[PDB]
RNA sequence: GGUGAAAUUCUUGGAUUUAUUGAAGACUAACUACUGCGAAAGCAUUUGCCAAGGACGUUUUCAUUAAUCAAGAACGAAAGUUAGGGGAUCGAAGAUGAUCAGAUACCGUCGUAGUCUUAACCAUAAACUAUGCCGACUAGGGAUCGGGUGGUGUUUUUUUAAUGACCCACUCGGCACCUUACGAGAAAUCAAAGUCUUUGGGUUCUGGGGGGAGUAUGGUCGCAAGGCUGAAACUUAAAGGAAUUG
């Protein structure tokens, strides 16, 4: 029997959604089902500022959206397989 | 406040690249970092080696003389992993601390509008 | 569009289709405007434009062949030229054309 | 007769004598009777006209191109063929173009071509379907048909001649250094076999 | 040792007046030997100088800018414009989920016989009195707005020279004359031009290029 | 009544030469034979003969064209890319 | 064996069966 | 260079890297969501043209014109077939480098077809909500999409409106989600899978233990690959489903 009412993820009423390709194994996966996590990490960070001109003018970072193929997400990223009723919780934390 | 150039850094998995050059980019000053002082063929991306080679990089930088440049660092990109590598930051870590100023920083990683379908087929690498 | 403005005069006023009939009308001055299909030969076209200049009649070049000018006026045959004699209630004589 | 593409009889006035001179061109697809043709450097880029390869922009399609200025046309003359202009070197005033073969040659910008593609294209798409059709085809070109397989003759008539069985008995690839009476088969073949994989030129 | 350090000497750029600060700094191409030298093969480059370094404080620190080297003679290699662009940090920080993006471009020309493809970027602002977390307009607005942005964008790049053009978008008020029309349509926060890129130029006209210094 | 289910005009060749060859011939056959529409007069009066030559029954006009059709795909795509390049040398 | 593999197995099995008797067609 | 690590591989041909710059074909990122549209397949840059559609609104028109449907027909992912063009990418086949006892693979490399497009086929997908269509009734809840109504609601200030966006209440029709269970179910679970042994609103379709087997045979469609239709002899006491404990 089914073990998720969505039986996949976030898709009701369209029949099809062109897929994305996971970052780890390059395996394709429908966009609605690919698990997405936005990586926002800075460049860091104490001596990069002293022996430097521009005494900490901007401090920009890397912004990039990540999609996993889920099995790879399960391997390393946040899947952290849940229990029967605990998986229904959609809280991000 | 002093003379500038261009950083031109690149980060991969199992390799790293770092190289200075004239702002115009026409003339290249000193580039090689990747597996120069490290030779295992596995530690090419390693941060210890990235710094050990970044040392000789800033070395030549001042060997002919320049005070600073702001980065143009990027990841392989294209259609492969969209993200910085291990030996990317570990090089400028020992290069900014090498007595040289830094300024305007930005990424140059190439990214398309969802095209040029990647390798591995729809099932991707299988392991 | 314009095709509708002319499609009104067919069911409203007086017209005449054909090179010969529209030139007797042009020399008689009863024509206030003449429409010439795209594929109408240059010679015939310039000739009509001459008669028009003498009758001080204006002209409009339909962007479409005589086949289109015919189906435009409801007729089931090619039409190389049209000549209006009375625009019953069409604003073609007062529209931008 | 004996040509695939149609020809175009075009009349011109003689600039130095009250006479009419009728030139014979190759009809580029789309040309029609009574049409007006403009020839010269300061001519318009209209299909049918003939302009120097310098007066046209890259990407233009021309036919009956001259290898040298004024040779009265030498390239892209077979039915449905043409050459595309892929560039100009205004210094030495050259002009690089791609021919029907695929090779890219550079010639003087003063060379002339005719805007358009040769008429009668697609002829080769129809199968001949019988020996008689090909017989009539070559009847007007030359006496080159039919062809006897050199392997069906005796050694006195061909290098492949003879043998109790029909076989060339030796490599069918011949060297360019070969002598007349020896060059029969695949001459200077840099390769051989079923050409697999996609192909076009770089 | 070959020691390229002992090799050819540096050279410098400076900006057209067209600004407040102009000193670029310096480059190094080749010593002018005389056979194939630094006379005919130098002014073919561009540099990545930002505007906060070009004119002032960081309220002007996001735009990238190109500078096409035009000509050179003694203590020459002064460079004109080549285009511009934004910077990843700010664009990726402007495109946040729970809102719609609006992007548009047009190719128009100046009396300075240069045409060009401009870009524009606008977003949706959530009125400071609303409860709905997504703040979305709906596709009559998108078409009508990109209609008005092209209407106003193609009425400022041809009513001028490339120089005055620069002097017009530097104050960045272009960003809000777009909002003049938008105010009657949608909130539209974070509105910038975000890029410039180009094809060609009329043959050099050194006399006209020399009209930017003093 | 329908005389042939698939041969059409190619029935003259009988049973010889193979389906493939016959079918591929029938295609160009229909093209080179059918009447087309004249551009200068609007009537369907242009027919072939001497492939690459298309003439209008009335108005006595001839146009150079494809071996089996008035206009060949290539020719058409050239008409377009010649119009664009020309439009680019006046404005 | 897998279902689709059992499919190809018989699909081929029929192609051969069909071939084997078209000889006596 | 590539990986867990290596190797096949590319480098006096200045590779990998930089700069300016041009070509070709494909794709539409981020914005992207429990958000929209279409009969389904399916559909995401811009603009112009072409016809088309639901919901709303309506004291407009017609007046039973309808529901569902054997036969028959339109469309119908991917791959695949015919004729051109295209052929950048990735990439069945095939060839290789490695691993293995073996390794026709998984990992690496080259790369044919293909991938794209036109004209014509082919008509199958876990083409899935594994859940026929029309109608009625039965229950609470806050979101959101579209239309609408209501207003001495906020904001734009121009000088306040008009407007635009926003707030709030209500009402039609959407895509969902949430809580309950009266009730249903073998259970998982279900506002239908409910209003059934207190068994009947209308109508279409399929199934009758498991194998045999979607095999054989005939008919028919297709260029072919194959599609639709579709048995039996014989064999067998289980095969299955949901849930519990291990
Ligand atoms: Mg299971
Ligand atoms: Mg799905
Ligand atoms: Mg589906
Ligand atoms: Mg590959
Ligand atoms: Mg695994
Ligand atoms: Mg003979
Ligand atoms: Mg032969
Ligand atoms: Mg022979
Ligand atoms: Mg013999
Ligand atoms: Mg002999
Ligand atoms: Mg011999
Ligand atoms: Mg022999
Ligand atoms: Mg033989
Ligand atoms: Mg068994
Ligand atoms: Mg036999
Ligand atoms: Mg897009
Ligand atoms: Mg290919
Ligand atoms: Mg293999
Ligand atoms: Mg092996
Ligand atoms: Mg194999
Ligand atoms: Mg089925
Ligand atoms: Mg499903
Ligand atoms: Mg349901
Ligand atoms: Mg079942
Ligand atoms: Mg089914
Ligand atoms: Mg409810
Ligand atoms: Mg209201
Ligand atoms: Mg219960
Ligand atoms: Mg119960
Ligand atoms: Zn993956
Ligand atoms: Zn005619």
């Amino acid at each position: 029997p089914k073990k998720r009412a969505s039986n996949g993820r976030n898709k009701k009423g369209r029949g099809h959604v062109k897929p994305v390709r996971c970052v780890n194994c390059s395996k394709s996966i429908p966009k609605d089902k690919a698990i997405k996590r936005m990586a926002i990490r800075n460049i860091v960070v104490r001596d990069l500022s002293e022996a430097s001109v521009y005494p900490e003018y901007a401090l920009p970072k890397t912004y990039n959206k990540l999609h996993y193929c889920v099995s790879c997400a399960i391997h390393a990223r946040i899947v952290r397989v849940r229990s029967r009723e605990d998986r229904k919780n959609r809280a991000p934390p | 406040s002093q003379v500038f150039g261009v950083a031109r850094i690149y980060a991969s998995f199992n390799d790293t690249f770092v190289h200075v050059t004239d702002l115009s980019g026409k003339e290249t000053i000193a580039r090689v970092t990747g597996g120069m002082k490290v030779k295992a063929d596995r530690d090419e991306s390693s941060p210890y080696a990235a710094m050990l080679a970044a040392q000789d990089v800033a070395a030549k930088c001042k060997e002919v003389g320049i005070t600073a440049v702001h980065v143009k660092i990027r990841a392989t990109g294209g259609t492969r992993t969209k993200t910085p590598g291990p030996g990317g930051q570990a090089a400028l870590r020992a290069l900014a601390r090498s007595g040289l100023r830094i300024g305007r920083i930005e990424d140059v990683t190439p990214v398309p509008s969802d095209s040029t379908r990647k390798k591995g087929g729809r099932r991707g690498r299988r392991l | 569009s314009i095709n509708q403005k002319l499609a009104l005069v067919i069911k409203s006023g007086k017209y005449t289709l054909g090179y010969k009939s529209t030139v007797k009308s042009l020399r008689q001055g009863k024509s206030k405007l003449i429409i010439i299909a795209a594929n109408t030969p240059v010679l015939r076209k310039s000739e009509l434009e001459y008669y028009a200049m003498l009758s001080k009649t204006k002209v409009y070049y339909f962007q479409g062949g005589n086949n289109e000018l015919g189906t435009a006026v409801g007729k089931l045959f090619r039409v190389g030229v049209v000549s209006i004699l009375e625009a019953g209630d069409s604003d073609i004589l007062t529209t931008l054309a | 007769s004996g040509r695939g593409a149609p020809l175009a009889k075009v009349v011109f006035r003689d600039p130095y004598k009250y006479r009419l001179r009728e030139e014979i061109f190759i009809a580029n697809e789309g040309v029609h009777t009574g049409q007006f043709i403009y020839a010269g450097k300061k001519a318009s880029l209209n299909v049918g006209n003939v302009l120097p390869l310098g007066s046209v922009p890259e990407g233009t399609i021309v036919s009956n191109v001259e290898e040298k200025p004024g040779d009265r046309g030498a390239l892209a003359r077979a039915s449905g063929n043409y050459v595309i202009i892929i560039g100009h070197n205004p210094d030495e005033n050259k002009t690089r173009v791609r021919l029907p073969s695929g090779a890219k040659k550079v010639i003087s910008s003063d060379a002339r071509g005719v805007i358009g593609v040769i008429a009668g294209g697609g002829r080769v798409d129809k199968p001949l379907l019988k020996a008689g059709r090909a017989f009539h085809k070559y009847r007007l070109k030359r006496n080159s048909w039919p062809k006897t397989r050199g392997v069906a003759m005796n050694p006195v008539d061909h290098p492949h001649g003879g043998g109790n069985h029909q076989h060339i008995g030796k490599a069918s690839t011949i060297s360019r250094g070969a002598v007349s009476g020896q060059k029969a088969g695949l001459i200077a073949a840099r390769r051989t076999g079923l050409l697999r994989g996609s192909q076009k030129t770089q | 040792v070959v020691d390229p350090f002992t090799r050819k000497e540096w050279f410098d750029i400076k900006a057209p007046s067209t600004f407040e600060n102009r000193n670029v700094g310096k480059t190094l191409v080749n010593k002018s030997t005389g056979l194939k030298s630094a006379s005919d093969a130098l002014k073919g480059r561009v540099v990545e100088v930002c505007l906060a370094d070009l004119q002032g404080s960081e309220d002007h620190s996001f735009r990238k800018i190109k500078l096409r080297v035009d000509e050179v003679q003694g203590k020459n290699l002064l460079t004109n414009f080549h285009g511009m662009d934004f910077t990843t940090d700010k664009l990726r920080s402007m495109v946040r989920k729970w809102q719609t993006l609006i992007e548009a471009n047009v190719t128009v020309k100046t009396s300075d016989d240069y045409v060009l493809r401009i870009f524009a970027i606008a977003f949706t602002r959530k009125q400071a009195n609303q409860v709905k977390r997504h703040s979305y307009a709906q596709s009559s607005h998108i078409r009508a707005i990109r209609k008005v942005i092209s209407e106003i964008l193609t009425k400022e790049v041809q009513g001028s020279t490339l120089a005055q053009l620069t002097s017009k978008l530097i104050p960045e008020v272009i960003n809000k004359e777009i909002e003049n029309a938008t105010k009657d349509i949608f909130p539209l926060q974070n509105i910038h031009v975000r890029k410039v890129k180009l094809l060609k130029q009329p043959k050099f006209d050194v006399g006209a290029l020399m009209a930017l210094h003093g | 009544a329908k005389r042939t289910k698939k041969v059409g005009i190619t029935g003259k060749y009988g049973v010889r030469y193979g389906s493939s060859l016959r079918r591929q011939v029938k295609k160009l056959e229909i093209q080179q034979h059918a009447r087309y529409d004249c551009s200068f007069c609007g009537k369907k009066t242009v027919k072939r003969g001497a492939a690459g030559i298309w003439t209008c029954s009335c108005c006595k006009k001839t146009v150079a064209g494809g071996a089996y059709t008035v206009s060949t795909a290539a020719a058409a795509t050239v008409r377009s890319t010649i119009r664009r390049l020309r439009e680019m040398v006046e404005a | 064996m897998r279902a689709k593999w059992r499919k190809k197995r018989t699909r081929r099995l029929k192609r051969k069966r069909r071939k084997v008797r078209a000889r006596s067609k």
